[PDB]
């Protein structure tokens, strides 16, 4: 009973999103957008039934593609550890409402999958044909992220220094950097938020998202028509459902009964940065 | 029978109480009061009493304990319980029964040495745990049934390892793990089993030991057994400036030449210091050696010598080693039919060394399981609803022959050996041996071989110029160095290694972190060779030299000349 007040105080702050994002794998350098996506996946959306008997998915699906050495398995392990229910496979029934991480991609479960390039390493010039999965299975994923080995002389030095500092200082002290939440506390907070309530969208946000979806569909049209080639990542109503689910998850993170326009804007920005860059 | 007399029984009980409340150590401290205070602080249920002190003070008790174990132990448990109640009356609320543990029994016997005469007697034995059951309640209590095999190092060749059953109660429950080497002090009792009588056709009693004290066989016992003369000889050897040369020359006297291979194998044998930076990631302190050789270079002889030298060693062949055989596997017990774990070769190789012969014959499916144990030195078995973790800290020495039977110097090392890149990456030291037609070297080989043949006739029964050490002395030196030295890398110049690693990156992309780790643990092992608590940069220089030699040995001929020219600073 006492922990309810603690969770309410934690979720009533104006900076819950930043604290949660920083709490997602503080050891890993960079990937703030990836950390936020992982956090909103862990919070997840809300499922809704229909009187006709039909059900709509309330879980988010993410896919990651990149060269080896981009710390993909570490994120999967951290997600499995943090999630109240978590399964890790090398490539479903026992998981109910949890998260299933799937490495080497080449029942109410959220799916987080990692995969490698067809040729082993990404080729920027070739563009498409670097993903072997068919568009039919690619459409199920709510978001797709691409990671490339951005070779910078200063970035390698910074990464080496960060790794060596993590190696050295870890026996000395194990303390939060800046207000980071403990693993058990974050686990209980996520469970409490998931159990307590689930929000719904608003009319103005719905109209804004509809207009943005129409504009994005026209843009994907024009890109495909000018390129004279079929995009391996199509845009359909499932993308709109994914954006709605991400906005609902963002509203759920604040425990508000109704979603705001800021959540929809953040969901649209994340969806753009992931899919449009990937596509 | 004489003990069962009430008078002597009670008198001995009170005499044991006086022993508990009266003994004084050499420093003037009543040890058992400190022990009982510690146990009360920890809320344990057992008391440990040294048998040596009891024998020194009361000879009659030391005579009686092996002869009438059960009754006397029950009396001592009652005496300890009442002493605790008198000293700590509240302790009845946390515990209702306290058991006395007997440690350091002078008589140590092997599983092979068990006969009828030892029935219902306290015996101390040594072995390795193979399988264990779960915690079982009794309508009397905690129960543990375990299966113990003889230690593979002590077992002579050609004869199977024998297995026995052991029982643990209450506190001793869950005090051991499968694959752990332990010694036991316990009662050798017999059990009545009608199934054995029906099968064999005559009365047979299955003898099961009821252990009283369990102690994992860490090398602390071996350290205690060391004679001070051994320590003084080792220290006198350590101050020699040419200790390294004689140590390297002392390995494989019967084999001529091949300095690099024996250097690398000794360096791997001495081992590094395993580290756990932060408890977040574990950096291994083990060296995995790969030996690719043209036929006729006595690789099997080296492996056999390593097998003999090591205190704990297991030998396996390529064809006879399956994935299930090498690792622990889940099996249903033929009698009780609960899932049990049987340790593989690697699990029994924990803290020891494992030798793989003809590693190029490995099936890829069998290869897959190897990487986990190589990288993490631990195995996670998830089978038949049982998920368990077992320690796999072992030093692996593998032998291989190039495809086609001859090593081609015009090809990369990866092409000549039918192994995947990750497997080679897991290895820290790579050594390739070729065959050259050199008349003077042929003369040396022939002369040394014929001399060795003449020397070792049953009727009749160096490159560095240093006299080899005796085998027993070398083994004692290895044990002491393994169990005493812990070097510290407080005087390493990071700029030199950083520049060298940048050059390594340049000349490797022209043609990783774990290479740095291997060099670090190599320097640590070289420091351990010299018995130095702190590492001198000479260790780093020698580790760099040998690592660079190993790296250039794996390259094509068209580039190794340029590599030698570039790195002539360090090789000189
Ligand atoms: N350099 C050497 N010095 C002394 N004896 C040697 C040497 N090389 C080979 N021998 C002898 O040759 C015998 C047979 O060598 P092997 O160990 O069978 O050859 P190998 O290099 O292990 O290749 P494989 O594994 O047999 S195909 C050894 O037992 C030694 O007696
Ligand atoms: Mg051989």
């Amino acid at each position: 009973p006492q922990e309810e007040e603690e969770f309410r105080r934690l979720a009533a702050l104006p900076n819950v999103y930043e604290v949660i994002s920083k709490s997602i794998a503080p050891s890993i350098f960079g990937g703030t957008d990836m950390k936020k996506a992982i956090a909103c996946l862990l919070f997840g959306g809300s499922r809704k039934r229909l009187p006709d008997g039909l059900t709509r998915r309330g879980d988010i699906n993410l896919l990651m593609l990149g060269d080896p050495g981009t710390a993909k398995s570490q994120l999967l392990k951290f997600v499995e550890k943090c999630s109240p229910i978590g399964v890790y496979t090398s490539g479903m029934v026992l998981a109910d409402g949890g998260v299933v991480c799937i490495d080497e991609f080449d029942s109410r479960c959220s799916v987080l999958a990692a995969a490698n390039s067809v040729f082993g390493r990404w080729d920027e010039t070739k563009g498409e044909d670097n993903i072997d999965f068919m568009p039919t299975i690619l459409s199920r994923f709510d978001m797709i992220f691409i990671v490339k080995d951005e070779h910078n002389e200063e970035r390698d030095v910074m990464l080496a220094k960060h790794v060596i500092t993590l190696h050295v200082s870890a026996l000395t002290q194990t303390q939060a950097v800046e207000g980071e939440i403990d693993l058990a506390k974050l686990k209980k907070f996520i469970a409490y938020c998931r159990v307590k309530c689930g929000p719904r969208l608003s009319a103005e946000a719905a109209e804004k998202l509809k207009n943005r979806y129409i504009i994005m569909r026209s843009g994907a049209r024009q890109h495909e028509r000018d390129s004279d080639r079929r995009s391996s990542i199509p845009i359909t109503v499932r993308q709109l459902e994914a954006i709605v689910r991400i906005a609902e998850a963002l509203s759920k993170m604040k425990l508000q009964p109704f979603a705001t326009e800021a959540d929809v804007e953040e969901a649209l920005r994340l969806f753009q940065v992931s899919t449009l860059d990937a596509a | 029978e004489w003990v069962s007399m009430a008078g002597p029984r009670l008198e001995i009980h009170h005499r044991f109480k006086n022993f508990l409340r009266t003994h004084v150590d050499s420093h003037g401290h009543n040890v058992f009061k400190e022990r009982i205070s510690d146990m009360c602080k920890e809320n344990r249920e057992s008391l440990v009493v040294n048998y040596e002190d009891l024998a020194a003070r009361e000879h009659v008790l030391a005579y009686f304990l092996p002869e009438a174990p059960a009754e006397l132990l029950q009396i001592f448990d009652e005496a300890a319980l009442e002493v605790v109640l008198a000293m700590y009356p509240k302790y009845d609320r946390i515990t209702n029964h306290i058991h006395v543990r007997i440690s350091h029994l002078p008589l140590v016997e092997e599983l092979r040495s068990l006969r009828q005469l030892h029935l219902n007697q306290l015996i101390r034995t040594s072995g390795v745990v193979t399988s264990c059951t779960g915690v079982l309640p009794q309508l009397s209590q905690n129960y543990q049934r375990i299966r113990i095999q003889e230690s593979p190092g002590k077992v002579a060749a050609g004869r199977l390892p024998r297995s026995k059953d052991a029982i643990l109660l209450a506190d001793l429950v869950d005090s051991c793990k499968p694959g752990d080497e332990i010694e036991l002090t316990g009662i050798y009792h017999n059990n009545y089993d009608g199934s054995l009588n029906t099968a064999n056709g005559f009365p047979v009693f299955a003898t099961v030991i009821l252990a009283n004290h369990v102690a994992k066989k860490d090398n602390k016992v071996a350290v205690g057994e060391l004679t001070d003369e051994d320590v003084k000889m080792i220290t006198s050897l350590s101050k020699d400036q040419q200790i390294g040369e004689k140590i390297f020359a002392s390995i494989a006297p019967s084999i001529y030449g091949h300095e690099d291979i024996k250097r690398g194998l000794a360096l791997a044998l001495f081992g590094g210091e395993p580290k756990n930076p932060g408890g977040k990631h574990k950096v291994r302190g083990d060296i995995n050696v790969l030996l690719c050789g043209d036929p006729g270079t006595a690789k099997s002889q080296f492996l056999k010598y390593i097998e003999k030298v090591s205190s704990r060693a297991i030998f396996t062949t390529g064809q006879g080693a399956s994935a299930v055989g090498l690792t622990a596997y889940v099996q249903r017990h033929p009698v009780s039919r609960e899932w049990t774990l049987e340790a593989g070769a690697l699990v029994l190789a924990d803290r020891g060394v494992c030798l793989i012969d003809e590693f190029d014959k490995m099936n890829d499916q069998d290869r897959t399981s190897i990487h986990e144990a190589m990288e993490q030195q631990s195995i996670s078995i998830s089978k038949a609803g049982i998920v368990t973790s077992l320690q796999a800290r072992c030093t692996v020495i593998a032998a291989a022959n190039p495809i086609g039977g001859r090593y081609d110097p015009s090809l990369t090392f990866s092409e000549n050996v039918d192994l995947t890149e990750p497997i080679i990456s897991r290895f820290d030291i790579l050594c390739v041996v070729r065959d050259t037609v050199d008349p003077v070297q042929d003369e040396m080989l022939a002369r040394f071989v014929v001399g060795s043949h003449v020397r070792h006739h049953p009727s009749n029964k160096n490159t560095y110029g240093v006299e080899p050490l005796p085998q027993e002395v070398l083994k004692k030196y290895i044990i002491y160095a393994k169990e005493r030295v812990h070097p510290k890398l407080n005087q390493m110049d990071q700029d030199k290694v950083a520049k060298m690693y940048s050059d390594l990156r340049k000349e490797s992309m022209a043609t990783t972190v774990r290479h740095i780790e291997s060099m670090i643990r190599m320097a640590e092992a070289h420091a351990r060779i010299h018995l130095r608590d702190y590492v001198i940069e000479d260790d780093v220089n020698m580790a760099i030299r040998v690592m660079l030699e190993s790296f250039i040995d794996t390259q094509k001929f068209s580039v190794m000349r340029s590599m030698r020219k570039t790195f002539a600073r360090y090789l000189s």
